[PDB]
């Protein structure tokens, strides 16, 4: 029966097309309703429905039917990023918590942000500057220490700009995560490596300090819209789903013929 | 005599055509009919409403107007080649013998800036 | 030899056109074409770019240039922009001129950014790019998140308690710190407690609100998964891979 | 759709009444489709993006 | 620095505008382009109005294009309608339209600029270079 | 208009009707032909979605009137306005303009001036979508819903026109290919 | 190689006269000819097939043999092209080519066996529905009209 049943696939594929064949295969089996019923499988069925999407749109041009199969097993072996396949949203009806970086989040909006890692911060080791007076692009392949520290100052420059976007984006709130993070692989040095960051840097007035020094440092700047609290772990519950019951809903059921048997033939068509 | 009839739909144009057809019949039997069309569907659609009307749409010939035009030159002025000495590939062919002959001339110094710096035939064709 | 062209090389064709000697005419044909020019996003500039405006629109009459730009917000340098070179559009022009109002905010975020950045002189570390106390809007001043006791501040900088701490641990402390806010933010936020209100309006606060501001993939992975064992489903907007490799 | 001119043409440079130009022409088949339509017309455009959920524009005709 | 006025700004040379971040940059260039469609400003105004073929604005996200041209669309729409009646509920445009004299002659210029709008030179930068090479492909001797 | 000396050749012509012989003027009234035409020779049209988007018809009806032999005879059989579609064919060929700008305060303030809309006239309407497939399978759903709604609507009075057929086409024959057998219109 | 037989082949075809007066194809000038007309033919009713081979079989004497085809209503247009019409001292007259003849070789082509190829092949429709044609186009071309 599986085979028979994947033999009128078959004929389906051959004669209808890739869309009818996977929505037949789709409305027998009863897969779409399996994966929406399971925890997870939206974002799933979501991609099966955009990968169906574009096997059509790339087997109308194609006339044979193992071409489209080639096309997708290359497209497999071929991780490359178009407009058309990267993926898409799952869900627009249920709010989700929206992750965005720092560059994607530039001329948007959002009410309550959170930055929790804002104090990780990267040393640039390639020696690729600015000149200060002619404003060239210079790049220096010796590993000289003054091209190093003007490459550093252009990242430094870059993180403290990555720092006013990412906090120029709040409409209420906006959360920040500090600590004494130290990019040096001692442990204990007397010193830490805020100063080295973009928060830091104005925390600390541009000044090395230690993690009490730190600590005062960011209770200095405490006022009615600026406040400090510790980072406690800890959990309780994860969360309350508050379900409803599902509102009914049935299909309507067409009751008369939407055309006649209306044709223009020849004589051909008749014989 | 030229005549225009101004309609906000194709149906009443429809039934004006008809009334002519009804009230001036052709003295040849088996002389074509030229109806004007803007493209093979409209050519279609316009067979399906005269079918539906008449009960018989034949010997009608739909004729697209840069053809009609040519039908007319044809039919109108004797001694006409049947291909245009002046084609698009053709003209594109003689200039590309021309341009070359053509670059010391004075009005075509903007020209030579842009052909003779380096050319493999490809900015001239 | 193949006849191709690029992204790239537009600029770099239309920099070379100009750069010959009948070129600069045909930038007088572009004073023929379009003679005024607003060019929005002046920190995303490459030194192509500037050279073919300044060619194009430095000194001729009845043309008028306007750079509208930000230079706090060049972050594309990874993709070709360079902020010298702003800072050589501002050492060239003598006008400058800034915008006062902020339309976005509520006045205590505005006041803690102008607290932030404030501190000392040059805190973008640059001598041509200066910070100035920007001003709130006047219709957006009553806007307060609201938890279930006192109003909440604006900027609440998590301090995380310790002497000295790695980069992983340091951030899987701080993505199960901010999976706990966004559960205590959902969790008082369907029984009517946090709430946003704008003078007397009232709205809950949904799970679409809370937004995570991450740097890279692989922190934003960090996050998805410390929030997805909280039962709480998050959607990565910034998320650019392909379909084809799952 | 609008499509860019040659650049040396100059039958662009002086337009007549004759002349054929690929947006007046669809915006008088939007109007030849409005006027055609005699008892239903069903104008259907993306409004909103399916990638990031972006809100889309329609036409100037619409 | 400076404070900027959108109907007080000189058109004449070069301007450098600092739009922070959060403040009205995409209703800013809507309101200088409709103080060029009109050519407002008196003194420190354009010496001629221009066209919407003769206004090049340039942005370098498409996404950032299409909603600035609808964000332009809507402006002039708002300034047409404003104009018709003579009065309206924006400062901004209670300032734009107590600066003009004429009415009638505004809103004709706002409705051709309407009509015209789908002719709008608003690019990118590799459109606006992509077009200005296939369009003076002469002097640039380009394909 | 190119003339005032052409005005009045252009005025001098009528249209007489093909059935029912009665002449008839090519304007609404030939004493304001003078003021409605302005003096660059450009109409200043009422209906404004006729004066945006008819040039080529401008320019097509002016090459018409410039002939001299040419007899123009009009059949126009009038449109009573029902339903939205009627009222907007009704604003377009008797040339009046009924976008109402509220030009003083009464005008501003009133709204029942303008034509009532009922809620079930479903001639005209408006239709966002998110994807270009789920657009054209709202649309085979909406012409379902049509036919379904409509006995005395033959499939062949149905027209589907895109702007984008190659966008678009692969979309069309996906849904138009997977209906079932009690779903199936040819397409 | 086959061009020169193929010329005295045509000339032979074109000499030879296909009437019941014994008129040839050479006697009909241009404005008397009409070649590859096209019509679409209306049908409104449900075009049933027990209904219309009765009524074919009741005039049509070469449907002795011949059981019926089978085809579904037909509602719509029915396209048609036929070879030629012409005209002769004021009588109309309508021609097709038929050119397969795969399985004759000798003189055995006598009316009984295009009969019998009239009836296999089922051009008795084709005919009928072409002089249907063609009585319609004569009547609504020329008035006081008989057939």
């Amino acid at each position: 029966v599986v085979v028979e049943e994947f033999d009128g696939y078959r004929q389906i594929w051959r004669k209808r097309g890739v869309m009818p064949m996977l929505r037949a295969l789709m409305s027998a089996r009863n897969i779409a309703e399996n994966l929406l019923a399971t925890a997870g499988g939206e974002r799933r069925l979501t991609d099966i429905l955009h990968i169906s999407e574009l096997l059509q749109e790339a087997g109308t041009q194609l006339e044979s039917e193992h071409a489209l199969v080639r096309w997708l097993s290359q497209h497999i072996l071929e991780p490359d990023s178009n407009a058309s396949s990267q993926q898409m949203r799952l869900e627009s009806d249920k709010h989700l918590v929206q992750i965005v970086t720092i560059h994607k989040s530039k001329g948007l909006e959002y009410p309550l942000v959170w930055l929790p890692f804002i104090t990780n911060f990267r040393v640039q080791e390639q020696a690729f500057y600015h000149d200060r007076h002619s404003f060239e692009a210079v790049l220096d392949l010796n590993a000289a220490p003054e091209s190093v520290d003007l490459a550093e100052a252009e990242r430094l420059a870059e993180d403290l700009r990555l720092l006013y976007v990412a906090l120029t984006r709040s409409v209420w709130h906006c959360s920040l995560g500090v600590a004494p993070l130290v990019r040096r692989r001692g442990d204990k040095k007397g010193d830490t490596d805020v100063h080295q960051s973009a928060l830091g840097r104005l925390l600390q007035k541009g000044e090395p300090q230690d993690a009490a020094g730190l600590r005062t440092c960011i209770e200095a700047l405490c006022d009615d819209d600026i406040a400090w609290q510790t980072a406690q772990t800890g959990d309780n519950q994860p969360w309350q789903v508050n379900d409803v019951s599902t509102a009914e809903l049935n299909a309507k059921t067409l009751q008369r013929l939407p055309g006649d048997n209306w044709r223009v033939t020849s004589y051909s068509g008749l014989q | 005599m030229l005549r225009v009839y101004h309609s906000n739909r194709l149906d009443v144009l429809e039934a004006l055509m008809e009334f002519i057809v009804e009230r001036e019949r052709l003295d040849d039997p088996f002389e074509p009919e030229m109806i004007l069309v803007q493209s093979t569907g409209m050519a279609q659609w316009l067979q399906m409403t005269l079918s539906q009307k008449f009960g018989i749409a034949a010997n009608i010939d739909f004729p697209l107007p840069a053809s009609f035009i040519w039908d007319m030159f044809v039919r109108v002025l004797p001694e006409i080649p049947k291909e245009s000495a002046f084609n698009k590939q053709s003209m594109s062919w003689k200039l590309m013998t021309l341009l070359p002959q053509l670059l010391e001339r004075e009005d075509f110094t903007l020209l030579r800036h842009y052909l003779t710096d380096d050319s493999d035939k490809r900015k001239l064709f | 030899r193949r006849g191709e062209l690029g992204f790239d090389d537009m600029l770099s064709r239309l920099d070379s056109a100009l750069r010959s000697e009948s070129g600069e005419v045909l930038a007088a044909a572009i004073r023929t074409r379009f003679p005024v020019a607003m060019i929005d996003e002046f920190q995303d500039t490459d030194p192509q770019q500037y050279r073919i405006f300044r060619r194009i629109w430095h000194h001729q009459p009845e043309t008028a240039l306007l750079l509208i730009g930000d230079p706090k917000q060049a972050i594309y340098a990874f993709r070709g922009a360079d902020i010298f070179t702003y800072m050589k559009a501002r050492s060239e022009v003598h006008a400058h001129y800034t915008l006062d109002t902020n339309w976005r905010s509520a006045p205590g975020m505005v006041n803690s950014v102008n607290k932030l950045f404030s501190q000392t002189d040059d805190a973008f570390m640059f001598r041509e790019i200066p910070f100035i106390p920007v001003k709130s809007a006047g219709k957006n001043q009553a806007l307060r998140f609201v938890f279930k006791g006192e109003t909440q501040p604006a900027m609440k900088m998590w301090l995380m308690e310790g002497e000295s701490c790695g980069v992983g641990d340091y951030q899987s402390t701080m993505a199960q710190v901010c999976a706990a806010q966004i559960r205590d933010w959902l969790q008082a936020g369907q029984r009517g407690e946090a709430l946003l209100m704008n003078g007397d309006d009232a709205r809950p606060v949904r799970a679409s609100d809370i937004s995570v501001l991450v740097r890279s993939r692989q922190e934003a992975a960090q996050v998805r998964d410390a929030l997805t064992l909280l039962e709480i489903p998050s959607v990565y907007l910034s998320n650019r891979d392909s379909v084809f490799e799952t | 759709r609008q499509l860019a001119p040659l650049g040396f043409d100059l039958m662009s440079q002086k337009p007549k009444r004759g002349d054929r130009s690929r947006r007046d022409d669809d915006r008088y088949l939007f109007l030849e489709a409005l006027i055609s339509a005699q008892q239903k017309l069903y104008i259907s455009y993306i409004g909103r993006s399916i990638q990031d959920n972006s809100e889309r524009f329609p036409s100037v005709l619409v | 620095a400076e404070t900027l006025d959108p109907l007080r700004l000189p058109l004449q040379g070069e301007r450098l505008i600092e739009a922070s971040a959060g403040t009205g940059k995409t209703f800013t260039i809507a309101a200088l382009y409709l103080r060029l469609l009109l050519g407002l400003g008196g003194s420190a105004a354009f010496p001629r109005p221009l066209t919407v073929e003769e206004l090049l604005v340039v942005t370098f996200t498409e996404a950032a294009t299409a909603e600035l041209r609808g964000r332009i669309r809507s402006n002039i729409h708002e300034l047409r309608i404003a104009c018709l009646r003579e009065t309206t509920d924006n400062p901004l445009y209670e300032r734009l339209l107590e600066e003009i004299d004429d009415k009638a002659q505004a809103a004709q210029w706002l409705l051709l600029a309407e009509r015209q709008m789908d002719e709008a030179a608003v690019f990118t930068i590799h459109g606006f270079c992509q077009r200005m090479l296939n369009l003076n492909a002469f002097e640039s001797g380009m394909l | 208009i190119k003339d005032p000396a052409y005005l009045a050749k252009l005025l001098t012509r009528q249209r007489r009707h093909s059935f029912e012989d009665r002449e008839l003027p090519l304007f609404r009234d030939s004493e304001n032909a003078g003021q409605l035409f302005n003096s660059d020779g450009e109409q200043d049209v009422g209906n404004p979605l006729l004066a945006s988007w008819g040039k080529l018809g401008r320019d097509y009806i002016y090459l018409l009137s410039d002939l001299e032999s040419s007899q123009e005879l009009d059949a126009f059989v009038d449109v009573t306005p029902d339903n939205l579609l009627h009222n907007i064919q009704s604003d377009i060929l008797e040339l009046e303009n009924r976008a109402v700008a509220g030009v003083n305060i009464e005008e501003f303030s009133r709204s029942d001036n303008k034509r009532p809309l009922d809620p079930l006239d479903s001639s005209i309407t408006f239709h966002v979508c998110h994807s270009p497939q789920r657009e054209v399978e709202v649309l085979h759903d909406r012409l379902l819903a049509m036919l379904e709604e409509d006995p005395t609507l033959t499939p062949r009075d149905i027209i589907v026109m895109v702007a984008d057929i190659d966008s678009y086409s692969p979309f069309i024959q996906a849904v138009f290919g997977s209906a079932p057998a009690d779903r199936y219109l040819p397409y | 190689q086959w061009e020169p037989v193929l010329t005295e082949w045509i000339t032979a075809v074109l000499q030879a006269p296909l009437n019941e007066t014994g008129v040839s194809l050479s006697q009909l000038s241009a404005r008397n000819k009409q070649v590859e007309m096209e019509f679409y033919l209306p049908i409104s009713e449900p075009l049933i097939a027990s209904q219309l081979d009765t009524l074919i079989r009741q005039f049509d004497p070469l449907s002795a043999g011949c059981p019926p085809l089978e085809f579904m209503q037909v509602r719509g247009m029915l396209k048609g092209f036929i070879d030629l019409v012409f005209r002769h001292e004021g009588r109309y007259y309508l021609l097709a080519y038929k050119s397969n003849w795969l399985g004759e070789d000798s003189s055995a082509y006598t009316q009984q066996a295009m009969a019998a190829a009239m009836q296999a092949h089922r051009y008795d429709l084709q005919y009928q529905l072409y002089t249907l044609a063609l009585h319609r186009y004569l009547r609504h071309r020329i008035a006081d009209y008989d057939y």
